C-alpha cells in the first residue's frame, strides 16, 4: 500500500471537493492539523533540515519492528489505538497531550517525539535480541540431538548397567564401530591396547551406518587403545556423570520451550503498543513537515489553507499530470507541497 | 574427439596428479586430526597420510610456523615436478598457474624498491611457486622501479603491464590498484588461453575462471566502502571474466552498501544461498568462508572430467587447502582455544 | 535588521541560477538581476566571461548559510557591500 | 597492574586468535604489513597527575587517523581483516592504560 | 613521548602494526624490530639501548620469551619513561615480571 500527501492552498477549501469530483485519482480527504506555534523565519528554515532527518530515522525503526512480525511465530494486524492504518488515515488529528500546540513546533514538540521514538528504538534492540538468545540456544537445542551416535548427546541412551561403576581399577568407554568393520573389530577389539577386557563388546545402540557399543577396560589402557582406535577407524568418545547434567539439559530444552513461550506473549504485547506509539510518531512528524514547508512556499497572513488528499493505485501519472496544470500557475520535484509516505509497512 | 588423444603427451602426468588426488585428506583424516592435544601428537597423526616424515628432521620444540613452511614446501616439490616433465600445450597451462604468484612477487618486489630495499627480500620473502631464480637482471636491479620496470619486461609477467606504466607504479598508485589491475588481466588473459584450449578443458575450468572473476567481484566491492577509491577505480578492477559481467559489474560499481550487493546477488541463485553467512550471530561462517565452500566444490567436479588440463589447476587449489586447512588445525590445538576448529572447509 | 549580501555572476548562467535558488530557500528571496557590458577576465576561476550584478537578500541571516554553497556551487565571488 | 595483567592475558589471546583466523582466509600478509609502514596512526601524549603532591607521569593515547592499511587483502580477506585491527586497536587502547 | 615501539616476535609485530603504532623516519630508525630464530642476543641488546635513549618512545612492548633474553638489560633500565611492557606470545603467557620483583 501507498500513500501520497499534499496540502494545496490559496472558497480555497471549496476547491478541494472539487479534486474529489475526479472520481478515477483519489477521494481527496481534509485531514486537518491544528494550528501550531510560529514566529520564527531563520529557525523556521533550519528546523526544515532537522525535520527531513527525523522522518527518515523514524520510518526506518517501524520498518524494522515490521520485520520482526515474522520471528513470532504477511500478517497486517498492526492496528493503532484500536484503528488500521486507512481508518486511521481517514480521522488524523493532533493529540495535544503527546504532542502539545503550546509549546514551540519547531524545536519542543519534535524533541519530545524525538526522544520518544529514541528510547522505544532502543528498548526495541536491546529486549528483542535478549529472546532471540533463548531461541538461538533452542536451535542448538536439536543440534545436540540430531546425526549419528557421535554428533548425538547420549540422554536417552543411558543405562546403569552398561557402565562399570567403582572406577578406581575399570573404566568404561562408549566405543563407534562401522557397519562394515563390525566383524573386523569384533577380532580387534580385545588385542588394540594391554589389559583390555575381551568380552565386554556389547552394542547397546546402532544407527543406520555405524554402530555404538560399550567396552571395559583398565584405567591405565585407555589412551593407548584410542590413539589406536584412530588408527583402526574406531571412534571413541569421552563419558561421564554429566547425563545427569544433560537430564537437566533435557529439561532445559523444556525450560527454553517454556522461556520462548513466556516472553512470547509479553513481546507481542510490547510490539503491539510500541509500533502503534511509533507510526503514529512518523505520522505526527509528516504533519510537522507539512506544518513546515507551507508557510514558505505559500504567504503567511495568519496561517496557510489545510489540505490533504488519499492514496491511489496504477494511475498516479495521470493523478500528477492532472494535478501539473493546477500547480504550474501557482508558481513561477513538484510544483506545491509534497511528501510521498508509504503505507505499507514491509 | 580430444579423448583419442592427449595420452599422447600429457598421459602419464595426468595419471600422476590422480595419483596426488588420493593423497588429499579425507573427512576421516580430519577427525583424527581434530583429536590432537599438542603439535608433538600432530606429528603422529599426520604419518598415518602421505605426508609422513616430513616434519622429522626439524626440532623438538614444534612450533607452528614449522608446520606451515613445510607443508607448503612440499606442495611445490610436488608442482615443480610435475612441470619438469611438461610438453608444450601442458606447460603453457603450467605457467598460467605460477602468474597468479608472480603477481604477489612483484608486488612485494617493489614495496622494498620505493622503500629502497635489495635482494635481501627475495629469496626468504617469496612464494617458491612464482620465483625469480632465472631473469637474473630482477635479481640485480637495485634502481628506482624506472630501469627495474625495463627488466620486469624481460619476464613472462611482460604482457599483463600494459595498463600499468612505469609512472604508474612511481607512487602515483595505490600497492593494491597495482595488484588488482594485474589480477584483473592476469584472469582474462588465462580465460582466452583456456578458450583456446576447447573441449573439455574448456567446460571443466571456464565455470572454475568464472566464479574467481565473481568472487573478486563481490569481495572487492564490500571492502571498498570506507576507503578512498572511487567508483570509477573500481569499476576498472572488476576482471571482465564471470557471470556478472554485462549486468552485475554495472551495478556493482554504484552499490555504496551491503545491500545494494546482496540484492544484485539475488539475481543469481547460486551467488544467493552463498550470501547467507550472516555475520550477526556470534559463531557461524561468514561471506569468505563461504566463498571458499565453493571453490573447492567446483574444484572437486574438475575430476569428474578425464581428459582434460583442469585435473592440474583443481589440485593446486586442493592442495592450497591443505596447508589452509592442516594449519588452522595446528594453530587451534597450539594456542588451545579448539571451539571453532571445526571451522575448516572438509575438501574429500 | 540583517539580510544583504553582494556578488557577481556570469550571465550563461544567471537563468539557471535564479532558477535553482528559489527552490533551495523555499521562496524568501528578492533577487534582482542586473546585466553588463564587454567581457572582463579572472586568472584562476572565470575567464572570459560578460558577467552580472547580482543580490540576494533573503533577510534571513541563517539563509545565508543557505546561501552560501549555492553561490559556490554557481562560481560566484561575493564582496563586503 | 594485576587485574589489568591477566585482563591482557585474555585480550591478547583473543587478538592472537584473530590473526590466526586472518592467515586462514588471505594468504600470508606478513610481508605487505611490516613494509607498509610510513606513519602512526595511535600515538602518545604525556599527562600529569598528583597524589599528595608528587606529580606521576601518564599517557593518554590519541587517533590521528589515516589508515595505512586502508587497502590490505581486498579481494582475499578484508572481512577477517578490519577485525583483525579492531582486536589490536583495542588492546593498544588497554595496554596504554596498563601503561 | 609520542611512539609506542614493539620488539615482540614475527607475529606479534604484525599485530600490532596493523594497531596503528609502527612509524617510519628513516633517518633515526624504524620504531620496531622483528626478531626471527636467527638473530642474536647481542641484536637485541643494541636495538633496545635505542629504543630507551629515543626522545619520542613513551611505550615500549616486548613478549617476555624476547625479554628474558635481555633480562639483564633492561633490569639497569630503573627510570619513569619509558614504559616496558611485558605482553604473551604463542605457549609463552606470562610468569613474572620486572616490575612486580619491585614490591
Amino acid at each position: 500500500t501507498e500513500f501520497w500527501l499534499i496540502s494545496a492552498p490559496g472558497t480555497w477549501e471549496k476547491l478541494h471537493a472539487a479534486t474529489t469530483k475526479n472520481n478515477n485519482l483519489a477521494v481527496s480527504s481534509k485531514f486537518n492539523i491544528p494550528d501550531l506555534k510560529v514566529g520564527t523565519l531563520d529557525v523556521l528554515v533550519g528546523l526544515s533540515d532537522e525535520l527531513a532527518k527525523l522522518d527518515a530515522f523514524v520510518e526506518g525503526v517501524v520498518k524494522k519492528v515490521a520485520q520482526y512480525m515474522a520471528d513470532v511465530l504477511k500478517v497486517q494486524e498492526n492496528l493503532l489505538a484500536n484503528g488500521v492504518d486507512l481508518v486511521t488515515y481517514i480521522t488524523r488529528f493532533q493529540w495535544d497531550m503527546a504532542k502539545y500546540p503550546i509549546k514551540q513546533s519547531l524545536k519542543n514538540i519534535s524533541e519530545i517525539i524525538a526522544k520518544g521514538v529514541t528510547q522505544i528504538d532502543n528498548d526495541l534492540k536491546s529486549r528483542a535480541s535478549a529472546y532471540n538468545n533463548l531461541k538461538g540456544n533452542l536451535q542448538n537445542l536439536e543440534r545436540k540431538n540430531a546425526g549419528s551416535l557421535l554428533t548425538r548427546s547420549l540422554a536417552e541412551i543411558v543405562k546403569k548397567d552398561d557402565f562399570v561403576l567403582d572406577s578406581e581399577y575399570l573404566v568404561t568407554l562408549l566405543v563407534v564401530v562401522p557397519k562394515l568393520n563390525h566383524n573386523d573389530w569384533i577380532k580387534q577389539y580385545e588385542t588394540l591396547a594391554e589389559m583390555v577386557v575381551p568380552r565386554s563388546s556389547n552394542v547397546l545402540s546402532e544407527d543406520q551406518d555405524s554402530y555404538l557399543c560399550n567396552v571395559t577396560l583398565f584405567r591405565k589402557a585407555v589412551d593407548d587403545f584410542r590413539h589406536k582406535a584412530r588408527e583402526n577407524k574406531f571412534i571413541v568418545r569421552d563419558f561421564q556423570y554429566n547425563e545427569e547434567e544433560m537430564k537437566a539439559d533435557k529439561e532445559e530444552m523444556n525450560r527454553l520451550s517454556t522461556d520462548k513461550k513466556k516472553q512470547f506473549g509479553p513481546l507481542v504485547r510490547w510490539l503491539k503498543v510500541n509500533f502503534s506509539e511509533a507510526f503514529i510518531a512518523w505520522i505526527h512528524v509528516k504533519a510537522l513537515r507539512v506544518f513546515v514547508e507551507s508557510v514558505l512556499r505559500y504567504g503567511l497572513p495568519v496561517n496557510f489553507q489545510a489540505m490533504l488528499l488519499q492514496p491511489n493505485k496504477k494511475t498516479m501519472k495521470k493523478l500528477r499530470e492532472v494535478l501539473y496544470e493546477l500547480y504550474k500557475h501557482l508558481d513561477s520535484y513538484y510544483p506545491y507541497v509534497y511528501y510521498k509516505i508509504d503505507c505499507n509497512l514491509l | 574427439f580430444p579423448e583419442l588423444y592427449f595420452n599422447v603427451d600429457n598421459g602419464y602426468l595426468e595419471g600422476l596428479v590422480r595419483g596426488l588426488k588420493a593423497g588429499v585428506l579425507s573427512q576421516a583424516d580430519y577427525l583424527n586430526l581434530v583429536q590432537c592435544e599438542t603439535l608433538e601428537d600432530l606429528k603422529l597423526h599426520l604419518q598415518s597420510t602421505d605426508y609422513g616424515n616430513f616434519l622429522a628432521n626439524e626440532a623438538s620444540p614444534l612450533t607452528v610456523s614449522v608446520i606451515d613452511d613445510r607443508l607448503k614446501e612440499k606442495m611445490v616439490v610436488e608442482f615443480r615436478h610435475m612441470r619438469n616433465h611438461a610438453y608444450e600445450p601442458l606447460a603453457s597451462f603450467l605457467d598460467f598457474i605460477t602468474y597468479s604468484y608472480m603477481i604477489d612477487n612483484v608486488i612485494l618486489l617493489i614495496t622494498g624498491t620505493l622503500h629502497q630495499r635489495s635482494i635481501a627480500e627475495l629469496v626468504p620473502k617469496c612464494h617458491p611457486l612464482g620465483s625469480f631464480e632465472q631473469m637474473e637482471a630482477v635479481n640485480i636491479a637495485q634502481t628506482p622501479a624506472e630501469l627495474y620496470n625495463a627488466i620486469l619486461v624481460d619476464t613472462p609477467l611482460a604482457a599483463f603491464f600494459q595498463d600499468c606504466i612505469s609512472e604508474q607504479d612511481l607512487d602515483e598508485m595505490n600497492i593494491e590498484i597495482i595488484r588488482n589491475t594485474l589480477y584483473k588481466a592476469y584472469l582474462e588473459s588465462f580465460y582466452k588461453f583456456c578458450t583456446l584450449l576447447g573441449g573439455t578443458t574448456a567446460d571443466a575450468m571456464c565455470p572454475i575462471l568464472e566464479f574467481e572473476a565473481d568472487r573478486r567481484a563481490f569481495i572487492i566491492t564490500i571492502n571498498s566502502f570506507g576507503t578512498e577509491l572511487s567508483k570509477e577505480d573500481r569499476a576498472k578492477l572488476f576482471p571482465h571474466c564471470g557471470r556478472l559481467y554485462p549486468e552485475g559489474l554495472a551495478q556493482l560499481a554504484r552499490a555504496d552498501d551491503y545491500e545494494q550487493v546482496k540484492n544484485v546477488a539475488d539475481y543469481y541463485p547460486e551467488y544467493k544461498l552463498l550470501f547467507e553467512g550472516a555475520g550477526s550471530n556470534p559463531g557461524d561462517k561468514t561471506l569468505e568462508d563461504r566463498f571458499f565452500e565453493h571453490e573447492v566444490k567446483l574444484n572437486k567436479l574438475a575430476f569428474l572430467n578425464q581428459f582434460h588440463f583442469g585435473v592440474f589447476y583443481a589440485f593446486v587449489k586442493l592442495k592450497e587447502q591443505e596447508c589452509r586447512n592442516i594449519v588452522w588445525i595446528a594453530e587451534c590445538i597450539a594456542q588451545r582455544h579448539r571451539a571453532k576448529i571445526d571451522n575448516y572447509i572438509p575438501i574429500f | 535588521r540583517l539580510g544583504f549580501v553582494a556578488g557577481v555572476i556570469n550571465r550563461e548562467r544567471i537563468p539557471t541560477f535564479e532558477r535553482m535558488l528559489w527552490r533551495v530557500c523555499r521562496g524568501n528571496v528578492f533577487l534582482r538581476q542586473a546585466e553588463i557590458e564587454n567581457p572582463l577576465e579572472d586568472p584562476v576561476t572565470g575567464d572570459y566571461v560578460h558577467k552580472s550584478v547580482f543580490i540576494i537578500f533573503f533577510q534571513g541571516d541563517q539563509l545565508k548559510n543557505r546561501v552560501k554553497k549555492i553561490c559556490e556551487g554557481f562560481r560566484a565571488s561575493l564582496y563586503p557591500c | 597492574i594485576i587485574e589489568t595483567k591477566m585482563l591482557m592475558g585474555e585480550v591478547m589471546r583473543e587478538a592472537a586468535f584473530s590473526l590466526a583466523e586472518a592467515k586462514f582466509t588471505a594468504g600470508d600478509f606478513s610481508t605487505t604489513v611490516i613494509q607498509n609502514v610510513n606513519k602512526a596512526q595511535v600515538k602518545i601524549r604525556a599527562k600529569k597527575d598528583n597524589v599528595a603532591g608528587v606529580t606521576l607521569p601518564v599517557f593518554e593515547h590519541y587517533h590521528e587517523g589515516t589508515d595505512s592499511y586502508e587497502l590490505t587483502g581486498l579481494a582475499r580477506g578484508g572481512e577477517q581483516l578490519a577485525k583483525l585491527k579492531r582486536n589490536y586497536a583495542k588492546a593498544v587502547e588497554l595496554l596504554v592504560e596498563l601503561a | 613521548g609520542k611512539l609506542i615501539a614493539v620488539i615482540g616476535d614475527e607475529d606479534t609485530v604484525t599485530g600490532f602494526l596493523l594497531g596503528g603504532i609502527g612509524e617510519l623516519n628513516k633517518n633515526r630508525h624504524p620504531n620496531f624490530l622483528v626478531v626471527e630464530k636467527d638473530t642474536t642476543i647481542n641484536e637485541i641488546e643494541d636495538t633496545f639501548r635505542q629504543f630507551l635513549n629515543r626522545d619520542d618512545i613513551g611505550i615500549i612492548l616486548i613478549n617476555q620469551y624476547i625479554a628474558e633474553m635481555v633480562r639483564h638489560a633492561l633490569d639497569a633500565h630503573q627510570r619513569s619513561i619509558p614504559a616496558v611492557l611485558e605482553i604473551p606470545s604463542k605457549e609463552h603467557p606470562y610468569d613474572a615480571a620486572k616490575d612486580s620483583i619491585l614490591r
